[PDB]
């Protein structure tokens, strides 16, 4: 165990793990759906236009 | 919530030493001490004093509702 | 016509059945009605 | 045409408590042009004085009725006699024009060779004060006010908290994109907001 | 290519997530949360 490999060995499969952290954080500003109905409205302008 | 006014068991009044209660606890003295000064004798009334939990503190950390 | 009172500052206002439901000051969205006039009563019992 | 008798000038009077209820409108810096409202001199013998216009100054916050309310708006009033000045508007008093203060209001109007105002205009004043107290705001006025009284918000606790909340989660957003340099920003304005008792 | 919204999931109390991690017992106070809740659940409707 004393051994200098050993202990390193130990040290960084014992950190390697702890470190997990995938989804990153954001702030929201407006409504989330704002572009889905804005883009709603000009597909269905542009289907009326075609029509 | 607050102390009672009276002993539930015999009626004596305890609702006007709570206050010295605390400041005699403050002062060092035990509780069977404390409530021997307070010349609470009967164990009913005793109970009353020993085992009030004051509520009331904790209510009123919250902001009023009305100004 | 009828007293309100906000939920966050405490403003105290009155609506008239037309104005959103919201404070003045703060535009809070919860408000409260106040108490009433009449006369209250207990027994003390 | 007609001059305005006392009972008229007495129908439109707006007192300091109505201008705290209405000096937040859009549509107030119109409502109180021209109108006549009762005044302390303060070098106090009240006079009447004659709204010019209205106009916003920041940084001039002042207490309006009580600690918390904050007001930015100020009115450009003038004595007939005297020059024009600027006043806030806890100035004024909620007390009626007595008929001493309206005949020295009168003089001076005399004496620097102006009229009163018309009765038709008296009537169109009342019912524009009558139209903008009975007034139902909209969902988007009622914003724009929240906002001016927020930008006059020197400070408040539920509004602090969630200041508080909202540079927490910026500062979280900033930790999570390895940003080393706007995080110490946020860390120092939390510290100089907090630290509460 | 960019960020698109997938939908909601609801957030349950006192987590890392939460708003109330954070705020202390004064704020916790403000908030008019009681701070002998102890959070794990979650707030439909
Ligand atoms: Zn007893
Ligand atoms: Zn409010």
């Amino acid at each position: 165990f004393q051994s200098t490999t050993h202990q390193k060995l130990a040290k960084a499969l014992s950190a390697k793990q702890k470190k997990e952290s995938y989804a990153r954080s954001v702030v929201t500003k407006e409504d989330p759906e704002e572009r889905q109905r804005r883009l709603e409205s000009q597909e269905n302008e542009r289907y009326r236009l075609e029509r | 919530m607050i102390i009672p006014v009276r002993c539930f068991s015999c009626g004596k009044v305890v609702g006007d030493k709570w206050d010295a209660y605390l400041r005699l606890l403050e002062e060092g003295k035990q509780e069977g001490d404390a409530l021997d000064e307070l010349k609470l004798k009967r164990y009913c009334c005793r109970r009353m004093v020993l085992t009030h939990v004051d509520l009331i503190e904790k209510f009123l950390r919250y902001n009023p509702l009305e100004k | 016509g009828v007293k309100y009172t906000c939920g966050a500052c405490a403003h105290n206002f009155s609506l008239n059945k037309s104005d959103p439901v919201r404070c003045k000051e703060c535009g809070h969205r919860v408000i409260y009605k106040a108490r009433t006039k009449r006369m209250i009563q207990f027994d003390a019992r | 045409s007609k001059p305005a008798t006392l009972s008229d000038i007495n129908k439109i009077i707006f007192g300091r408590t109505a201008m705290s209820k209405y000096w937040y409108y859009p549509e107030f810096d119109d409502v109180v042009k021209g109108m006549y409202l009762r005044l302390n001199t303060g070098s106090s013998p009240y006079k009447v004085v004659e709204v010019l216009g209205s106009q916003r100054i920041k940084g001039s916050a002042y207490g309006l009725n009580s600690k918390e309310n904050n007001c930015d708006m100020y009115l450009k009033v003038a004595f007939p006699n005297q020059k024009e000045m600027v006043r806030p508007l806890f100035v004024f008093s909620d007390s009626s024009i007595t008929h001493p203060e309206f005949d020295l209001f009168l003089r001076e109007l005399d004496a620097e060779g102006l009229s009163v105002m018309d009765l038709r205009d008296v009537d169109y004043k009342y019912h524009q004060l009558k139209e903008m107290s009975s007034r139902s705001l909209s969902n988007d006025e009622v914003n724009s006010i929240v906002k001016m009284k927020q930008s006059l918000s020197s400070n408040t606790g539920f509004n602090t908290v969630l200041k508080k909340a909202q540079l927490q989660e910026e500062l979280e957003e900033a930790r999570d994109a390895h940003d080393h340099e706007r995080v110490a920003r946020i860390e120092a304005e939390l510290k100089s907001i907090g630290a509460e008792s | 290519g960019n960020k698109v919204h997938i939908g909601k999931v609801p957030i349950m109390l006192r987590s890392k997530f939460c708003s109330l991690r954070t705020l202390d017992e004064v704020d916790l106070y403000k908030m008019k949360e009681c701070p002998y809740d102890m959070g794990g659940y979650f707030v439909i409707n």
